[PDB]
RNA sequence: UAUCGAGAGGU
C-alpha cells in the first residue's frame, strides 16, 4: 500500500506492432481515449476548443467528462441535458477526453530497467489493440502473441513536462547500462533491408518514385539513377540511403576487406549515402557505434527516432512488393551432404566405441582433477559435440544464398547456427545437470537397452535431424533435456528477482550530488566523483 | 466376447509396472526383434545397438506413441519438433474452442464456446480416433 | 599455477611465489590479508568475471558504484537486510524492505 | 467474430494475434486465385525449429487435393521426400512453395511463398475480454485505494518496480502524482507539540 | 423524456432499417442501442420512428 | 456444425454439394474421386467439404425444448 | 472442514469444459503435493521411469 | 488498341486472355470485379419463429450468404440513398421461409429454394434465389425434428462485398502473366534444377519458351494477362466483366467530375 | 570533352556472387599498369571475357532533380551502349605513381588504376561512366 | 547563513535535464493559471509551448536554489544558467 | 467494440470531400492530392498511366495507413502542362480504354455463342 | 457494490 500502489487513469490491453506509427508513438483504442481524461485549465485561448469537448460529452470523441469549478464541485456530463449551456469560465478544469500528442507512460512487465516506462505520444486508432512501432519492443521486451502492456495518463502541466522532457521513447535510445543503443532495426525490416542492399538489387523508376514518396523527411529530389542507359535503374543501398540523414559518416571493416569489398561487406557511409557494404544487423541493429548510435550522437534523439520511421517505411514498402517466405524446402540439404553428415556421425561413434574401450581396459589418460569416470565422460562429451558442429558445419554451407533460413541467418532477424544444424544434420547429445541422460534405470537408461551401455544412442545422443524426425528413444531423451529448461526458467526467476530487489534497495538513495560527489541518504561519500570520472 | 482382456489371460499380453520394468527387455517395435541385412537418405536413423552380441528379448512395445497422453496426442509429428513446443501446445489445445459437448443447448453453464464450423484436421495421428477428435474437432 | 582450495596468507610466504601477486577469489579473504582497498578491486574483478563470461558488458561506473557501496563501512556489506539495514538510515526505509 | 487482438495457434507451441485484416482483393494469390485465410511470418519458424509445422502444411496439401487425412502419426516411415512426391504428382511444385501475385498491384512476388492448409485453433484470449481503463473509480473501504480487477472497475498496480523505474528517470513529480492525486491522498491535522494526528478539527 | 426505453427504428443513414431502443435521450441527439450488433450509437432524433399504438409513428409520439 | 455456404478462402458455393458428397460415398467412390466430380477444384473449397463433420445430426436428437 | 489447514487443498477441482480434449486430460491428472516453497528440481525431472 | 480472346465461356465462369493493357488496369479490373460490383443480398432477417438447434444469427449469417438473382441491380437503389422510411418496394427484395415438420419421425431438410420472393421493384429480374437446375433445391439452410419450426422475414438489399463478402458476385479470380518468367519477375527456389522442379503454365503453349541463346529483353513489359472469372451464379461471368469495366469507369468519371468543379 | 579515355581487354568476368552483377578486370590495350576493376549489370549489358571495351569518364554528360529524359534533348550518352552515375570516394596517390580512382555506382564499385598523368582530372566527386561495345 | 554567495557559487553553470523538465512544468502551469508572460505570443498558445518560448529566450522568471550535502545553497536565474 | 462501420470504406461523408488538392512548394509545379474513401484500385490505376506521359515528371502514391480509405498522390509535370490538367486527361484516357475494352469484350462474346 | 481463501490460467 505505501512503496506500490492501484491508481487512477491507467489502462491495459493486448499489444500489436504497426509499421505506420512512428517509433515515439502509441495507438490507443478510442474506448479507452474516451474513458481516460486530462483536466485543462480553461484559458482565452482554449476556451471555444473546450467548450466543443464539452458539447459532444463523454460518449464521442473528441470530447469530454466533467467540468471542475474552482471551488472543486465536478459537473457530470453525462447527466447534464443542457451541456450547450455551460459557460466555462478562465481557471476552471476540462476534464477532456485522452486526444492526439498527449504524453503517457506506457509499459511492460517486468519492468527490469527504466525504459519499461517510456513516455509515447498519443494516437487515437480504432480497434482494441496498443499499437507499437516495432522497433520498441526490445526494450520492453514486448511481442504481439498475448502480451499486455499499460498506460498511464499524467493530470498536471508539471507531470505532462517530466513525461516529455524525460521519459520520452527518443531521449531513451542510448541506455547508460552499456553506453549503446536499446532499440534497432529488427524482424522484417531487417530481413528486408539486407536483401534490398545486395548489390544486384535494382529498381525500376516507377517503383523508386513510391519508395522515394514514402520517406516523409524527403526532400523532394529524386536522386540520378546509378545506371542511366539502357535503362534507368536505382540500386537498394540508393534508396536506403534517403533515409539516412545527411552529414553521417560511418566505417566498418568486416573480415579485412578492401575498400574495393569484393565479398559486399564492410560498411563506407558518406554524407548519408552508402558507398559499399550490404546492410545488416552490423549496421543498423543496436551495436555500439553502429548508425543508430551516430544518427543519435550527430543528430539527437528527434531525428533518430524519424531514422526508425524512415528505414522501416522504405524497406517495408520495397519488401512487400518483393515478397519473402521460408517452407519446408530450405530445411533439406542435399544428398551428397547427407551421405558426408552420415558418414561424419559414424566416424565420431566410432571414435566413442574406442574411448569406451580404452576405460574399460584401463588404457585412458586421465586429466587432471578428474577421476576415470569423469575423464571418460569428459571425452565422450567432447566427441559428441564436435560430431554435431561438425555436421552442422557441412549443413551450413551446402545451404545456397537463396536459403530462406540462411537469408534471416544472414540479415540477424531470426536463428542461427545451431537452428541450421539441429533442423537439417543433426539435434546432438542432450545433456540433464549438465551430464549426459543418467541410469535413471538400474544400469541403463531406458528397458530398451542392456545394461552398462555408455554408447551414444544410450545416454542421450540424438543422432537424427529435425527433418528426419527423432526416434523413440531420442523423443524421451529430448523431452527431458527440455522439461529442465522449463524448470530452470520457472525456479530461477525468483533467484534473479529477489536478487534484484536487494540491489535496488541497497542502493535507492544514491545519488548524484551539486559537488559531484555520489551519497546516499545520510550525506555518505559512496563515490567522490561519479564514475571516477 | 473376445476383446483386449482375452489377449491379456492367453498370454500375449501382459501389464509391468515401474517395478517389474527394472528387470525386463523391451524391443521397440516388432521389427527390433530380428537383425537385418537401407542407406535411404530421407528416413530417420535406427540406433545400432552394438554393445550387446545377441539380445534376448522379452517384450515389444504395441506402439510407442502411447508414451503420450491425451493433450500430446493431438500434435502431428511430435517428432519433428522441439520438445518445449510439444509442451506449449499440450496447454494451448486446451484453450481452444471447439464443441465441449453435444447437448451445450441444454447445460446451463458458467461459460461456454461453441466455433461455429469445426473442421477435422487433414493432418492426424492414430491416437486421435480413441480421444473422438474428428467428432467433436 | 592455480589450486582448488584457498590458503593465500600462506602460500604467498612460499619461496618462488610472486609475494605481490598472489590472488584469491574468496574477496573475503583478501580482506584479511590485504585490507579493504584491495578487497575493492577484487570484488569488481568477481563481478566482472560474471557478467563478461556469457559475453555481456555493463559500463564500469555501475560495478564501481555497487562494490565501493560494499566496501564504503570499512567491512563487506552483503546485499542482504543484514548488511543494507545495519545502517543509520531511518527506520522508515528501512521497514520498507 | 474474430478481430485484430484475439489469439490463435496452430498445434506446435506457435501462437500470435491478429495484426490486421485484409480483404480477398488485397491479398497476395496465386494464379489458380486462391488467396490465404491467414499470413504468418517466417521469422517465426527458424529458432523455434516447429519443422512439424511445415510437415503438417505439406501433408495436409496433397490430403485435401488427393481426399484423405493424411496420417501424422509419430514413429512411422512417412519421411518429407515421400510427401514431397505425391505433392508433384499433382501438379505442384514439391516443397509447398508457390508464385503469387501482390494484390496491390497484380505484380508477381520476387519469392515464392510457402503456402497450404495448416489445423489452427481458436483460444479463449480476445481483446475486448482483456481491454481496460479507468479514470475514477471505486476504492477499498480500508485503504480508500482503487480496487483490484478490470470486473470492478479497479485501476491497475503500479508496483514497486514501476516505482524504482520512475526513481531512474528522476521523475519526481509524476511519482508523487501517481501515488498520491491518482490514488489515496489524504488531508488530516496534526498537533505541532505533540504530532500525533489527536486533533479534533470542525472546519466549519 | 418519454421516449426512453421505447423501441425505435431508424429512417435514415447508415443504420436505415434497424432496430433500437433509446437508451438515452438528454436532448436532440439521441442514444440509440442497436438491436443487430452490440453497440450503441448517437443518432439524431429526427432519425427515428417510435413504436406506438398504431404502427411506426415519428417523433410527434 | 452444417455444411458452410461459401468456402472460407475464395467465396464459392459449397452448401448445396453436402448431399450430392454423401450420394456420391454410398456409390461407393473414393472422397477424392467425389470431390472432383462436384467441380470442387482448388483445394480451399475441397478442405471445406473433406473435413465438414455434421454435428447439427447429433444436436437434433435432443428432443425439441418446446 | 474445522481443519482447513494443514489439509491438502486442490483434490477435487471444478472439470475443465472449456473443449472436449481439456475434459479428457482433466479426468487424467496426478498431483505430486510438494510445495512451491523450496525449489529443488528433482521430482520435477522428467525421470526415466516415467516412460 | 484493348484486345480481347474469350478462350471459354459458360454461365458462371469465362476464361480470357486480355492484352495491350497495363498490368495496373488488368488488376484494378481483378479488384473491383471481387469486391465493387453490385449485387443483390438479404440484409436483414426478422426471425417471428426460430425453434430449431441453430442460433438466430447463424441462420441470419447463412441467410445473408445465399446468392440471388441480381441481374437487373443497376436499376435498384440503395437504402440509404432512399427516400422511403425503413424499407420499401423500390430499393428492396422481401423473401419469406417457413418451414416444419409435422410427423413423429423423421429430418426436414430447409433448402434456400423455400425461399419466397413476396414483394420487390417490378417488373426488374432481381430477388430470386439461384438455382442450378430447375429440380436444384439449392442451398442446405437448417434442419427441422418434430414440432421444431422455422418463420422468418428476410428483406434483401443492394451492396457491395468492400461492406461484407456476401455481396461479392465472383468466388476465385485467376490471373497470371508471363507463364516462362521472360520478364525475371520472379527469382525461383530450387534444389538442383529450378526448371524441372516448378511446373509449367496451363498457358506455357500459349507464349513461345526462351531460345537458349536469347538475351534479356529489358524493355518488355507485360502484356497478356490471362484470367478466369468464377461467379456464384447471382450474376453471369459476362456481366461481372462487364459490370466491372462499368463500375471502373464511372469511379474515374465522379473523379473527373470533382476535378472539373474545384476550378 | 571527357576527363579520361580508353580501350580495355577483358581479363577475367567473376559471375559466382551474383545473378545480375559480374566483376570484370581490364588492362588497357594502349597503356600496361593501367587497370580496371569494375561492377556491371548482367542483364543491361552482358560482357564476355576478351571484350574489348570503351571506357569513358565524364563528370557531365552535357556537349538537379532527376527527370526522363526528352526524346529531343542529346547528351554524351547517345554514343555510348551502357551508363552509370556515381560517387568518388577515394583518390589514392600512392607511392612511385601508383594512383587508385574509387568510385560506387550505387554499391557497383570501380577501381581504375594508373598514373598520375592518366587520371589528374579524374579527382573528382562524381563521375559518369560510358562503355560503348 | 547557508546561502552561498553569487562570486563563490562551483556549481555547474548549465541547466541540468531535471531543472529544464521542472522549470518548463512549473512555469507552464503558472502561465495556465494567467502569470505575466515575458516573451511575444504568437501562434503557439499552449502554455508548455510558451513557456518553452521563454526559456529560448532566457526570460523563465524562476530560480533554482540548488542545495548541497550540507545543507547550504546557491541560487541560480534561470536567465543566468545556460541553455543547450 | 472499437470496430468501425464498414460502410464508412465507401461512403463519403457529407463535410468530407473526395478530393483535395494542395501544392508542394518545395518543387516547382507539383501538387498533392488526396484521395477519400479509395484504394490501391483507383490509385494504381492513376498512377501508371500518368507515369507514361512524357509531360509527367513524378507521379506515386501511397495508402498511409491500412486502417483507413484514403491515399496520397504526388504529380508533378513539366512546365509547359499544368499538373491538374495532366490528371483530368489521365481520367479520360483510362475512361476511353475501358469504353474501347468493353465494345471489343461484347463482339468478342457475341462471337463465342 | 463485500471479505477471506483456494484452484486454474496469461506474458
Ligand atoms: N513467469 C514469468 N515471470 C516473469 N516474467 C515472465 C514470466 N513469463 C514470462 N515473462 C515475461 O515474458 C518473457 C517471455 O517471453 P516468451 O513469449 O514467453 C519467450 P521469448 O524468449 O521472447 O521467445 P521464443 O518463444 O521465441 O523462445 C520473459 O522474458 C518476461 O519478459
Ligand atoms: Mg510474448
Ligand atoms: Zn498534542
Ligand atoms: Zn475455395
Ligand atoms: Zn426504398
Amino acid at each position: 500500500n505505501l512503496m506500490g500502489k492501484r491508481v487512477d487513469f491507467s489502462a491495459r490491453t493486448v499489444i500489436s506492432g504497426d509499421p505506420n506509427l512512428e517509433l515515439d508513438q502509441v495507438g490507443v483504442p478510442i474506448s479507452i481515449a474516451k474513458t481516460l481524461s486530462y483536466p485543462e485549465t480553461v484559458t482565452q485561448y482554449n476556451i471555444h476548443r473546450l467548450t466543443e469537448y464539452v458539447r459532444n460529452g463523454p460518449n464521442e470523441h473528441p470530447g469530454a467528462k466533467y467540468v471542475i469549478r474552482d471551488n472543486g464541485d465536478r459537473i457530470d456530463l453525462r447527466y447534464h441535458k443542457r451541456a450547450g449551456d455551460i459557460v466555462l469560465q478562465y481557471g476552471w478544469k476540462v476534464e477532456r477526453h485522452l486526444m492526439d500528442d498527449d504524453p503517457v507512460l506506457f509499459n511492460r512487465q517486468p519492468s527490469l530497467h527504466k525504459m519499461s516506462m517510456m513516455a509515447h505520444r498519443v494516437k487515437v486508432m480504432p480497434y482494441s489493440t496498443f499499437r507499437l512501432n516495432l522497433s520498441v519492443t526490445s526494450p520492453y521486451n514486448a511481442d504481439f502473441d498475448g502480451d499486455e502492456m499499460n498506460l498511464h495518463v499524467p493530470q498536471s502541466e508539471e507531470t505532462r513536462a517530466e513525461l516529455s522532457q524525460l521519459c520520452a521513447v527518443p531521449l531513451q535510445i542510448v541506455s547508460p547500462q552499456s553506453n549503446k543503443p536499446v532499440m534497432g532495426i529488427v524482424q522484417d525490416t531487417l530481413c528486408g533491408v539486407r536483401k534490398m542492399t545486395l548489390r544486384d538489387t535494382f529498381i525500376e523508376y516507377e517503383q523508386v518514385m513510391n519508395m522515394l514518396f514514402w520517406v516523409p523527411s524527403w526532400d523532394g529530389v529524386v536522386p540520378q539513377p546509378a545506371i542511366l542507359k539502357p535503362k534507368p535503374l536505382w540500386t537498394g543501398k540508393q534508396l536506403l540511403s534517403i533515409a539516412i540523414p545527411s552529414g553521417i559518416h560511418l566505417q566498418r571493416t568486416d573480415g579485412g576487406n578492401s575498400l574495393l569489398s569484393p565479398k559486399d561487406n564492410g560498411m563506407l557511409i558518406v554524407d548519408g549515402k552508402v558507398m559499399f557494404g550490404v546492410v545488416d544487423k552490423k549496421t543498423v541493429g543496436s551495436g555500439g557505434g553502429g548508425l543508430i548510435h551516430t544518427v543519435m550522437r550527430e543528430k539527437g534523439p528527434k531525428i533518430c527516432a524519424e531514422l526508425f520511421g524512415n528505414i522501416q517505411k522504405v524497406v517495408n514498402y520495397w519488401l512487400l512488393h518483393n515478397g519473402f517466405s521460408i517452407g519446408i524446402g530450405d530445411a533439406i540439404a542435399d544428398a551428397s551432404t547427407m551421405k558426408e553428415i552420415t558418414h561424419a556421425i559414424s566416424s565420431a561413434k566410432e571414435q566413442v566405441q574406442e574411448i569406451i574401450y580404452k576405460a574399460q581396459h584401463n588404457e585412458l589418460e586421465l586429466k587432471p582433477g578428474m577421476t576415470l569416470r569423469e575423464s571418460f565422460e569428459g571425452e565422450v562429451s567432447r566427441t559428441l559435440n564436435d560430431a554435431r558442429d561438425s555436421a552442422g558445419r557441412s549443413a551450413e554451407m551446402n545451404l545456397k544464398d537463396l536459403n530462406n533460413v540462411k537469408q534471416m541467418v544472414s540479415a540477424g532477424s531470426k536463428g542461427s547456427f545451431i537452428n541450421i544444424a539441429q533442423m537439417s544434420a543433426c539435434v546432438g547429445q542432450q545433456m540433464v545437470e549438465g551430464k549426459r541422460i543418467a541410469f535413471g534405470f538400474a544400469d541403463r537408461s531406458l528397458p530398451h537397452f542392456t545394461k552398462d551401455d555408455f554408447s551414444p544412442e544410450s545416454k542421450g545422443f540424438v543422432e537424427n535431424s529435425y527433418l528426419r524426425g527423432l526416434t523413440p528413444q531420442e523423443f524421451f531423451f529430448h523431452a527431458m533435456a527440455g522439461r529442465e529448461g522449463l524448470i530452470d526458467t520457472a525456479v530461477k526467476t525468483a533467484e534473479t528477482g529477489y536478487i534484484q530487489r536487494r540491489l535496488v534497495k541497497a542502493l535507492e538513495d544514491i545519488m548524484v550530488h551539486y559537488d559531484g560527489t555520489t551519497r546516499n541518504s545520510l550525506g555518505d561519500i559512496i563515490q567522490f566523483l561519479y564514475g571516477e570520472d | 466376447v473376445y476383446g483386449w482382456s482375452s489377449l491379456v489371460t492367453s498370454g500375449v499380453i501382459e501389464y509391468v509396472d515401474g517395478e517389474e520394468e527394472e528387470t525386463i527387455m523391451i524391443a521397440m517395435t516388432p521389427e527390433d526383434l530380428q537383425t537385418r541385412s537401407l542407406n535411404d537418405t530421407a528416413k530417420r536413423i535406427k540406433p545400432e545397438m552394438s554393445t550387446s552380441s545377441h539380445h534376448t528379448f522379452t517384450h515389444c512395445e504395441i506402439h510407442p506413441s502411447m508414451i503420450l497422453g491425451v493433450a500430446a496426442s493431438i500434435i502431428p509429428f511430435p517428432d519433428h519438433n522441439q520438445s518445449p513446443r510439444n509442451t506449449y501446445q499440450s496447454a494451448m489445445g486446451k484453450q481452444a474452442m471447439g464443441v465441449f459437448l453435444t447437448n451445450y443447448n441444454v447445460r446451463m453453464d458458467t461459460m461456454a464456446n461453441i466455433l461455429y464450423y469445426p473442421q477435422k484436421p487433414l493432418a492426424k495421428t492414430q491416437a486421435m480416433e480413441y480421444l473422438k477428435f474428428r467428432e467433436l474437432p | 599455477l592455480e589450486t582448488d582450495g584457498i590458503n593465500l596468507a600462506e602460500v604467498m610466504a612460499v619461496p618462488g611465489v610472486d609475494s605481490s601477486r598472489t590472488y584469491s577469489n574468496s574477496f573475503v579473504e583478501i580482506l584479511s590479508v590485504l585490507g579493504i582497498e584491495a578487497t575493492r578491486s577484487s570484488l569488481y574483478k568477481e563481478i566482472l568475471n560474471v557478467i563478461a563470461f556469457d559475453g555481456s558488458y555493463v559500463n564500469y561506473r555501475h560495478m564501481a558504484l555497487l562494490v565501493d557501496v560494499m566496501t564504503s563501512r570499512g567491512y563487506l556489506m552483503a546485499i542482504t537486510r543484514h548488511g543494507i539495514n545495519r545502517a543509520d538510515t531511518g527506520a522508515l526505509m528501512r521497514c520498507s524492505f | 467474430v474474430p478481430q485484430i487482438g484475439d489469439k490463435f495457434a496452430s498445434r506446435h507451441g506457435q501462437k500470435g494475434t491478429i495484426g490486421v485484416t485484409y480483404r480477398h482483393e488485397d491479398m497476395p494469390f496465386s494464379a489458380e486465385g486462391i488467396v490465404p485465410d491467414l499470413i504468418i511470418n517466417p521469422h517465426a519458424i527458424p529458432s523455434r525449429m516447429t519443422v512439424a509445422h511445415l510437415i503438417e502444411c505439406l501433408l495436409s496439401k496433397v490430403g485435401s487435393i488427393r481426399g484423405y487425412e493424411g496420417d501424422a502419426t509419430p514413429f512411422t516411415d512417412l519421411t518429407v521426400d515421400a510427401v514431397s512426391n505425391l505433392l508433384r504428382d499433382n501438379g505442384y511444385q514439391s516443397r509447398g512453395f508457390e508464385v503469387m501475385y501482390n494484390g496491390h498491384t497484380g505484380k508477381k512476388l520476387m519469392a515464392q511463398v510457402f503456402f497450404g492448409p495448416t489445423y489452427y485453433q481458436r483460444l479463449r484470449h480476445m481483446v475486448d475480454d482483456k481491454i481496460h481503463a479507468r479514470a475514477r473509480g471505486p476504492v477499498q473501504v480500508l485503504t480508500r485505494q482503487p480496487v483490484e480487477g478490470r470486473s470492478r472497475d479497479g485501476g491497475l498496480r503500479f508496483g514497486e518496480m514501476e516505482r524504482d523505474c520512475m526513481i531512474a528517470h528522476g521523475a519526481a513529480g509524476f511519482l508523487k502524482e501517481r501515488l498520491m492525486e491518482a490514488s489515496d491522498a489524504f488531508r488530516v491535522h496534526v498537533c505541532g507539540i505533540c504530532g500525533l494526528m489527536s486533533v479534533i478539527a470542525n472546519l466549519k | 423524456d418519454p421516449t426512453l426505453n421505447k423501441t425505435v427504428k431508424i429512417r435514415q443513414g447508415g443504420y436505415k432499417g434497424k432496430i433500437g431502443i433509446v437508451k438515452e435521450a438528454n436532448g436532440d441527439r439521441f442514444r440509440v442501442e442497436l438491436h443487430n450488433p452490440n453497440k450503441t450509437i448517437p443518432i439524431p432524433c429526427s432519425f427515428l420512428l417510435i413504436e406506438s399504438t398504431h404502427g411506426w409513428v415519428p417523433y410527434e409520439d | 456444425m452444417i455444411i458452410p455456404v461459401r468456402c472460407f478462402s475464395c467465396g464459392k458455393v459449397v452448401g448445396d454439394k453436402w448431399d450430392a458428397y454423401l450420394r456420391l460415398l454410398e456409390e461407393g467412390k473414393q472422397e477424392g474421386d467425389a470431390l472432383d466430380e462436384l467441380k470442387l477444384k482448388r483445394y480451399c473449397c475441397r478442405r471445406m467439404v473433406l473435413t465438414h463433420v455434421d454435428l447439427i445430426e447429433k444436436f437434433l436428437r435432443y428432443n425439441p425444448l418446446e | 472442514q474445522k481443519k482447513a489447514m494443514s489439509s491438502r487443498a486442490g483434490v477435487s477441482q471444478v472439470l475443465n469444459r472449456y473443449t472436449y480434449s481439456s475434459t479428457l486430460s482433466h479426468l487424467r491428472r496426478t498431483n505430486t503435493p510438494i510445495g512451491r516453497d523450496g525449489k529443488l528440481a528433482k521430482p520435477r525431472q522428467l525421470h526415466n521411469t516415467h516412460w | 488498341e484493348p484486345k480481347v480472346n474469350i478462350i471459354n465461356a459458360q454461365d458462371d465462369e469465362v476464361e480470357l486472355m486480355l492484352s495491350d493493357v497495363n498490368l495496373s488496369l488488368a488488376n484494378s479490373l481483378r479488384r473491383t470485379m471481387l469486391a465493387e460490383v453490385p449485387t443483390l443480398a438479404i440484409d436483414l432477417v426478422e426471425i417471428k419463429m426460430n425453434t430449431s438447434v441453430l442460433a438466430d444469427e447463424f441462420i441470419s449469417h447463412r441467410l445473408g450468404l445465399i446468392p440471388l438473382v441480381s441481374e437487373d441491380v443497376e436499376e435498384m437503389k440503395y437504402s440509404r440513398d432512399c427516400t422511403c422510411e425503413d424499407y420499401c418496394d423500390e430499393c428492396s427484395v422481401v423473401l419469406e421461409l417457413s418451414a416444419r415438420h409435422e410427423g413423429e419421425e423423421g429430418t426436414t431438410d430447409v433448402y434456400s429454394s423455400s425461399l419466397i420472393k413476396v414483394s420487390g421493384p417490378g417488373n426488374l429480374n432481381v430477388g430470386e434465389p439461384v438455382r442450378r437446375d430447375d429440380y436444384d433445391q439449392g442451398i442446405l439452410l437448417c434442419k427441422l425434428r418434430n414440432h421444431q419450426e422455422l418463420n422468418i422475414r428476410c428483406i434483401a438489399k443492394k451492396g457491395i462485398a468492400k461492406e461484407h463478402a456476401k455481396w461479392s458476385p465472383c468466388s476465385a479470380i485467376a490471373f497470371e502473366y508471363d507463364p516462362h518468367n521472360k520478364l525475371k519477375h520472379t527469382d525461383f527456389w530450387f534444389e538442383v534444377d529450378a526448371k524441372k522442379e516448378w511446373p509449367d503454365s496451363k498457358y506455357a503453349t500459349w507464349e513461345e519458351p526462351p531460345k537458349p541463346g536469347e538475351v534479356f529483353d529489358y524493355k518488355a513489359k507485360p502484356n497478356r494477362f490471362y484470367m478466369t472469372v468464377e461467379t456464384t451464379g447471382s450474376l453471369k461471368a459476362n456481366q461481372v466483366f462487364s459490370r466491372g469495366i462499368k463500375t471502373l469507369q464511372e469511379k474515374l468519371a465522379n473523379v473527373l467530375f470533382e476535378l472539373e468543379n474545384s476550378r | 570533352s571527357a576527363l579520361f579515355d580508353d580501350i580495355f581487354t577483358v581479363q577475367t568476368v567473376d559471375n559466382g556472387r551474383y545473378n545480375k552483377v559480374s566483376r570484370i578486370i581490364g588492362i588497357s590495350t594502349t597503356n600496361s599498369a593501367i587497370k580496371l576493376t569494375l561492377d556491371i549489370n548482367n542483364e543491361m549489358f552482358p560482357v564476355s571475357q576478351d571484350d574489348s571495351l570503351t571506357v569513358t569518364l565524364a563528370n557531365s554528360l552535357s556537349l538537379k532533380s532527376w527527370r526522363p529524359p526528352k526524346p529531343t534533348d542529346k547528351s554524351l550518352a547517345d554514343d555510348y551502349d551502357y551508363v552509370m552515375f556515381g560517387t568518388v570516394y577515394k583518390f589514392e596517390e600512392g607511392d612511385e605513381d601508383k594512383i587508385k580512382v574509387y568510385v560506387s555506382f550505387g554499391g557497383l564499385l570501380m577501381c581504375l588504376e594508373g598514373g598520375y598523368k592518366s587520371l589528374a582530372s579524374l579527382k573528382q566527386d562524381n563521375l559518369y561512366i560510358l562503355i560503348r561495345r | 547563513e547557508l546561502a552561498i554567495l553569487k562570486e563563490e557559487r562551483t556549481t555547474t553553470p548549465y541547466l541540468t535535464k531535471y531543472e529544464r523538465a521542472r522549470i518548463l512544468g512549473t512555469r507552464a502551469l503558472q502561465i495556465s493559471m494567467n502569470a505575466p508572460v515575458l516573451v511575444d505570443i504568437e501562434g503557439e498558445t499552449d502554455p508548455l509551448q510558451i513557456a518553452m518560448k521563454e526559456l529560448s529566450q532566457r526570460k523563465i522568471p524562476l530560480v533554482i536554489r540548488r542545495y548541497l550535502p550540507d545543507g547550504s545553497y546557491e541560487d541560480w536565474g534561470c536567465d543566468e544558467l545556460i541553455v543547450d | 467494440m472499437n470496430a468501425p462501420d464498414r460502410f464508412e470504406l465507401f461512403i463519403l461523408p457529407d463535410d468530407v470531400p473526395k478530393l483535395k488538392i494542395t501544392p508542394d512548394s518545395r518543387v516547382p509545379n507539383c501538387i498533392i492530392i488526396k484521395f477519400e474513401r479509395e484504394d490501391h484500385t483507383l490509385a494504381n490505376l492513376l498512377r501508371e498511366e500518368l507515369a507514361l506521359y512524357p509531360d509527367v515528371t513524378f507521379v506515386a502514391y501511397k495508402v498511409e495507413h491500412p486502417l483507413f480509405a484514403n491515399f496520397v498522390m504526388r504529380l508533378q509535370t513539366e512546365e509547359g502542362t499544368r499538373p491538374k490538367q495532366a490528371l483530368e486527361r489521365a481520367c479520360a484516357s483510362i475512361i476511353n480504354k475501358l469504353k474501347t475494352l468493353d465494345h471489343k469484350f461484347n463482339e468478342e462474346w457475341n462471337i463465342k455463342n
